[PDB]
């Protein structure tokens, strides 16, 4: 049970820690084409 | 007693995707 | 006890009146603890006591079967079953083990499950060593042999002739001849559109045509005078099997659309 | 068998060419016969 | 000496170290890399004896003495602990007929390492430290009993097994309790395929597969390798042969490739005669029989033709090698399928024959059987023809088309299926590399 | 040894017989539910007969079954139909794992019903059987003595009359500073 309340809950981060990125993901993704355009 | 136990493993096995973005991250 | 009893009614035939005292016996061996394969070595009770404990499911098997029952025969079968095979069981043995599962092999065999029965077969675990040394347990293969392809004439005849047939295997002998004749009667009817009344008589055994028009009919065969006919050989359309495939495109598009995902994802 | 033969289709048969002729011989002693 | 022994199980607890600070993708891989290096040093004789000192003092380290059960003693809470384990580990390596002969000491031993301090807590923690085939490698060996008697009642320590596998099925809790799974189950199976018949195979199919990556393709082709046999007698061939054409190569097997992947090939010879192709054994008369194809061949000779009576005799002779195989079981199938088989090259040929021609190669067989006998094929498919008697005309089919069907496409799809396959694959080994070089 | 006779003695009559099928069965289930999968379906029906008290067994056996097939909420929906058959300091993996995954369900539950009602927890939406077993084992967590193990739960649990008694209790107890802490720690 215990320490994961303290441990396990911790890991909730860890998975917005993906959440941060797929976002980020399509950035570049997209930063890429606009900015593909200009080169 | 384990009823968190095995809880990691759900997030745990979330390590991946992760780093699939991670390789994304260069990969982009 | 009700031990022997049922063991001289059984012994009396009388399978009908057989069949109630297995219930309370099937009590007994609850506490005598019998019924249950004993896991724990319990020295003698296989033979100290479960002998018969073993011949009852046979016996009731017997009895059943012979009543024309088959599960209460496979359960008690199931229930020998260890007893019969637990792995090792050397410890106790016995004959018309051979003729029950013969029989169960020819029940499952009737039963039209292709793979259990075969996989019996490897469930069997002394097979060719058991198998062909027991001509009920040398029906049912060297029949699919014949039945398997859908050649029946000796194993059809064989089975009038089969001496457990001629024993206690009647029961599915009726229900195998009509078995078999269904897939000759599509095999017929795959071979064959038009055919005379009496080839497929001769085909089905009969001696009544009017016995095969009844299935042909009851086949719902196109039929004239003298000759069966086939006009449909088959069920084509008939509702579902549809939506998918014809799935040319649309599962192709979708193919293309995955595969341009796959162009596309791959991103 | 050695390493590389042609190989496959499969070994085929064999007794065949004499036959043949055994019986191209008889075939035409069979066409002699005819 | 017995030190560089040790000193190899030094840097193995070195690395059991690094699994003591966490995975063990090295230490594993390394114990693996390790066990492949197990053959090398060896002995018990300074190994095991030091080993105690090595070990000492914990109690299952001198529990474990009881398999030592020798001269060591000399002299040398937690650095003793996975190592011990690890030990345990090699307690069980060491017994492979390695530094043992009768493991039904280390039978009990199994147990009393297995169910003591061990197979308890380890869920995530002790990675596939479990082998249980190396667990029940030993019991394999035993399973050469008959001796045993079975035991016993009947044979309850691999009832209790396979239920003790079950103690770990449970102990699979799919948190990655994975790897071993199977083998339990692949012991299962082959324990089906001992005496019995698999179908909870289904209900072990229904679990899974060894899901999944980190098993050893091996066991994961292992797995396949029974789970084809499930298919033999289950009937399906394809998949069955899928699961072999899932198997071989791919599970990269060259030792094992000797007696065990014959075993493999053996199965897998099997089906294409189940599905009547008989493929060239042209190379398959060579690295095996010797010792494995060659009734096969004899099969496939007899079933290139199929002549019941000469195929037979291939059976008839290689029966007990079939029987030693159990391949016996299959073949008879086969028999008239190749006579139909031929019946298809007949000269299905000419849109008939007459009757009594198609009847005269069952008049060169069977009569009026031949009725059967066509409808016996006709049945099946296997050949497309057509027939009435009342004419007395055995009505061959075109067989015959254009295609512009989605057929080949079908084929597309499986092409299609691997248009990503390492395309996709790539992706896969697209993170090693580069994620790696994020470390 | 292999169920064959126990997949037998199912169907078979006497629910004396089926008990100690039952009986027999469940202790061997473990292995050889795996023969048993096939008899669910009349097991299924044998926890729906009233007639045959003990099919708590057979739920709890269905439930063992479950996890060895993986079905849990139909597990957990037998083991907290066996009651009996169940409990919580029988200990297997299983049980403690049926347990565990018993448990999570509550969680959600109570969270879901802690969405619209946050005393939901004081009232019978949940079933009282985990909602028991649940403070069953947060009775145990209190007598692990170690609350943020119950709190934790009971925070994500929203049950404030643990919560509450579990400080309130301990507040007179011990931990002078720490009762306070232990507060501030959650």
């Amino acid at each position: 049970y215990f320490k994961l309340k303290k441990l396990e809950k911790e890991y909730e981060l860890l998975t917005l820690q993906e959440d941060y990125i797929k976002d980020e993901q399509r950035h570049l993704k997209r930063e890429l084409k606009r900015a593909q355009e200009e080169v | 007693e384990q009823k968190i136990q095995e809880t990691e493993l759900k997030i745990r096995s979330k390590t991946e995707n992760v780093r699939r973005l991670e390789a994304q991250r260069n990969a982009l | 006890e009700l031990t022997k009893s049922l063991s001289i009614a059984f012994e009396n035939g009388d399978y009908a009146a057989c069949e109630k005292l297995l219930p309370p016996i099937k009590i007994e061996l609850i506490k005598n603890n019998l019924l249950i394969p004993d896991l724990s070595i319990q020295n003698d009770i296989y033979l100290n006591d479960l002998m018969i404990t073993k011949r009852i499911l046979e016996v009731g098997a017997l009895a059943s079967i012979q009543t024309f029952n088959f599960d209460s025969f496979e359960n008690y079968f199931n229930q020998l079953k260890p007893y019969y095979f637990s792995n090792n069981h050397k410890l106790s043995e016995s004959d018309k083990k051979s003729k029950l599962i013969s029989l169960y092999l020819l029940n499952l065999l009737s039963q039209n499950n292709t793979t259990k029965f075969h996989s019996e077969l490897q469930y069997l675990d002394k097979h060719i060593k058991n198998l062909e040394d027991d001509s009920l347990l040398s029906y049912p293969i060297k029949l699919d042999r014949w039945l398997m392809e859908g050649s029946y004439q000796k194993a059809w005849d064989l089975l009038q002739s089969g001496s457990q047939n001629i024993s206690e295997f009647d029961s599915f002998t009726d229900i195998l001849k009509s078995a078999i004749r269904d897939e000759i009667a599509k095999n017929t009817e795959l071979s064959y559109d038009f055919l005379p009344l009496s080839n497929i008589k001769a085909l089905l055994f009969f001696n009544n045509e009017k016995e095969t028009e009844k299935f042909a009919l009851e086949r719902n065969w196109p039929i004239v005078n003298s000759k069966v006919y086939f006009n449909n050989q088959s069920k084509e359309k008939a509702d579902y099997e549809d939506e998918m495939m014809h799935e040319e495109d649309q599962k192709t598009n979708i193919i293309e659309k995955a595969m341009d995902y796959a162009i596309s994802i791959e991103n | 068998q050695t390493n590389i033969w042609e190989e496959n289709w499969d070994d085929v048969e064999v007794d065949d060419d004499f036959t043949n002729e055994l019986k191209a011989e008889l075939d035409r002693y069979k066409r002699e016969n005819q | 000496m017995a030190s560089t022994a040790v000193m190899m199980d030094v840097d193995s607890s070195g690395v059991n170290d690094l699994h003591h600070s966490e995975k063990k993708y090295a230490e594993e891989d390394q114990v693996q890399e390790l066990l492949k290096v197990l053959n090398e040093i060896s002995k018990t004789t300074l190994t095991l004896d030091p080993r105690y000192i090595w070990r000492s003092l914990k109690d299952l380290s001198s529990l474990r003495n009881q398999e030592l059960l020798n001269a060591e003693t000399l002299c040398f809470k937690t650095i003793e602990v996975t190592a011990e384990i690890n030990c345990f580990m090699h307690l069980l390596v060491q017994l492979f007929l390695w530094d043992s002969k009768e493991l039904e000491q280390l039978v009990e031993f199994n147990r009393k390492v297995v169910i003591p301090n061990l197979l308890c807590y380890y869920n995530l923690r002790s990675l596939n430290l479990i082998n249980a085939k190396l667990w029940f490698y030993i019991y394999l060996s035993h399973e050469t009993l008959a001796r045993s008697s079975e035991e016993i009642n009947s044979d309850n320590q691999n009832i209790i097994l396979r239920s003790t596998m079950m103690k770990f099925l449970k102990i699979a809790s799919l948190k990655h309790d994975n790897e071993t799974k199977a083998m339990l189950i692949n012991l299962i199976l082959r324990d089906f395929l001992n005496n019995g018949e698999v179908d909870s195979a289904s209900d072990f199919i229904s679990k899974l597969e060894y899901p999944h990556t980190d098993v050893s393709s091996s066991l994961e082709a292992r797995y396949f390798f029974y789970l084809s046999k499930i298919n033999a007698i289950q009937l399906d061939y394809s998949t069955a042969n899928e699961y072999i054409i899932a198997a071989i190569r791919k599970a990269p097997h060259n030792s094992k490739s000797l007696g065990f992947l014959q075993q493999s090939n053996k199965l897998h010879c099997c089906i294409q005669l189940l599905m009547g192709d008989i493929p060239e054994l042209s190379f398959f008369h060579q690295s095996n029989m010797q010792k494995s194809l060659l009734p096969y061949y004899h099969l496939t000779k007899a079933v290139k033709l199929g002549d019941l009576k000469k195929f037979t005799s291939t059976i008839t002779k290689y029966k007990q090698l079939l029987l030693k195989d159990d391949t016996y079981q299959l073949c008879v199938r086969l028999r008239s399928n190749v006579i139909k088989t031929g019946i298809r090259i007949i000269s299905l040929t000419y849109k008939k024959i007459s009757l009594r021609d198609i009847c005269l190669k069952l008049n060169l067989d069977s009569e009026q059987t031949v009725e059967y006998m066509v409808s016996r094929a006709i049945r099946d498919g296997v050949i497309e023809a057509k027939i009435n008697h009342e004419d007395g005309f055995i009505e061959t089919t075109e067989l015959l088309n254009i295609y512009d069907s989605e057929d080949p496409q079908q084929v597309f799809d499986e092409r299609i299926k691997f248009a990503n396959q390492l395309h996709d694959e790539y992706l896969v080994s697209m993170r090693y590399p580069e994620d790696k070089k994020t470390q | 040894t292999t169920a064959a006779p126990l997949l037998a003695l199912l169907r078979e009559n006497q629910d004396s017989v089926k008990t100690y099928a039952l009986e027999s069965i469940n202790n061997v289930v473990d292995q050889l539910w795996s023969e048993i999968s096939n008899e669910l379906p009349d097991i299924e029906a044998l926890y729906d007969d009233d007639t045959f008290s003990d099919r708590e067994m057979a739920a709890l056996i269905a439930s063992k079954v479950y996890y060895n097939l993986g079905e849990y909420e139909s597990a957990v929906k037998y083991a907290l139909a066996a009651k009996d058959r169940f409990d919580i300091d029988e200990k297997s993996q299983f049980v403690e794992t049926i347990v565990s995954k018993s448990i999570e369900m509550y969680v959600q539950e109570a969270s879901k019903q802690y969405t619209k009602d946050e005393q939901f927890y004081t009232k019978d939406i949940i079933d009282p059987k985990l909602t028991s077993i649940f403070e069953r084992m947060i009775e145990k967590c209190l007598k692990a003595s170690e609350l943020k193990l119950a709190l934790g739960i009971a925070l994500e649990g929203y049950r404030l009359d643990i919560i509450e008694s579990a400080l309130k209790s301990k507040l007179d107890q011990d931990s002078t500073s720490e009762n306070v802490k232990i507060i501030n720690y959650l």
